[PDB]
């Protein structure tokens, strides 16, 4: 009875030592969903960080988070085109005296036959001003000549 | 580019997609009565 | 491992015992193509993976935005892309 | 000859559960450099 037993220790006592290691691999796994978990709650949810896939696929706006079983629900909303222009556009500008221009987040169109700024996710023709424009002293090569330009 | 612009595609109209993602947190506290799953109440097993 | 070959091989002998490698569900093959969509994606309209702007300017972008006056930049553009495309080469030579 | 298989298998199904659990070490290694080189994709690759 004794060598039986053995056995059935000996058996049981490798399986509890699986089951621990595959426990401590699991918990391994959780303590790292957790991170990401609390990264996303300061960096998706309480703040916005500039990273651009952290917070789910797209053009991220904002994240709210709830309770779920075993862990958090993050609701990734994010800004979605609906439908596409086709618009010839430049980036960067060779106005006035050789001042090179570049289109701050967006790009520069002609629209009524003269040069107006336009947001990368929006249509909507703009005036070119020093709100939506980083200045350069010097235009880099083939910007559009446009000396008319302010 | 054709004369400098190139052609892009800017959207006109957008809308919000809600897009849902569940991290697990936590896992159930498993805890095992070692003596009692090995050898439940058998004075001879627990000897040995 | 059934083709006549003389080789004893140790995959051979690994795959009969029950050790086998299975293929990835997606070749290597088709990641090489993903990376090649996301390299192209940044070298020509709409720079879908280079922030919309053609790839020299976000070079020369993220240059100024460490301290280095545009001047400079848009006055050696050409030495920045010389170096730009030695520092490829020197990734590429230093497999050898 | 039971008994002899028996020891047999017992070595073979330690190795086994020895070489399991290498390999979920080795894979959740695996898991989070990937989750490395997606972030370094995300942001060093198509943006910074
Ligand atoms: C945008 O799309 C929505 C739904 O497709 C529509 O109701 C709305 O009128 C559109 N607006 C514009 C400016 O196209």
């Amino acid at each position: 009875a004794q060598v039986q037993i053995d056995r059935l220790i000996n058996g049981r006592l490798t399986a509890l030592n699986a089951y621990v290691s595959q426990q401590l691999s699991d918990i391994s796994l959780v303590k790292f969903g957790a991170a990401l978990a609390m990264e996303k709650v300061n960096e998706c949810v309480k703040s916005q960080s500039p990273r651009i896939n952290f917070c789910g696929n797209g053009n991220h706006i904002l994240s709210l988070v709830q309770n779920a079983p075993y862990g958090l629900l993050f609701m990734h909303f994010s800004y979605k085109p609906i439908s596409f222009k086709t618009v010839l556009v430049s980036p960067g500008l060779c106005i006035s005296g050789d001042v090179g221009i570049a289109p701050k987040q967006g790009y520069f169109i002609k629209h009524n036959d003269h040069w107006m700024f336009t947001g990368s996710s929006y249509y909507y023709p703009e005036p070119i001003s020093d709100k939506n424009v980083v200045f350069m002293n010097t235009c880099s090569v083939n910007f559009t000549k446009a000396p008319l330009v302010y | 580019s054709v004369g400098g612009l190139y052609e892009i595609k800017i959207p006109t109209n957008f809308t919000i997609v809600g897009q849902e993602e569940f991290i697990q947190t936590n896992s159930p506290k498993v805890t095992i009565d070692c003596s009692l799953f090995v050898c439940s109440n058998y004075a001879a097993c627990h000897d040995l | 491992c059934t083709g006549g070959s003389e080789i004893r091989d140790l995959l051979c002998v690994q795959s009969f015992n029950g050790i086998k490698v299975l293929p990835p569900i997606l070749s290597e093959s088709q990641i090489s193509g993903y990376t090649t969509a996301a390299t192209v994606a940044a070298m020509f309209p709409p720079w879908s993976a280079a922030a919309g702007i053609p790839f020299s300017l976000n070079v020369q972008y993220r240059i100024n935005g460490l301290g280095v006056t545009m001047d400079v930049l848009n006055k050696n553009q050409k030495l920045i892309a010389t170096a730009f495309n030695n520092a490829l080469l020197s990734i590429q030579n230093g497999f050898s």
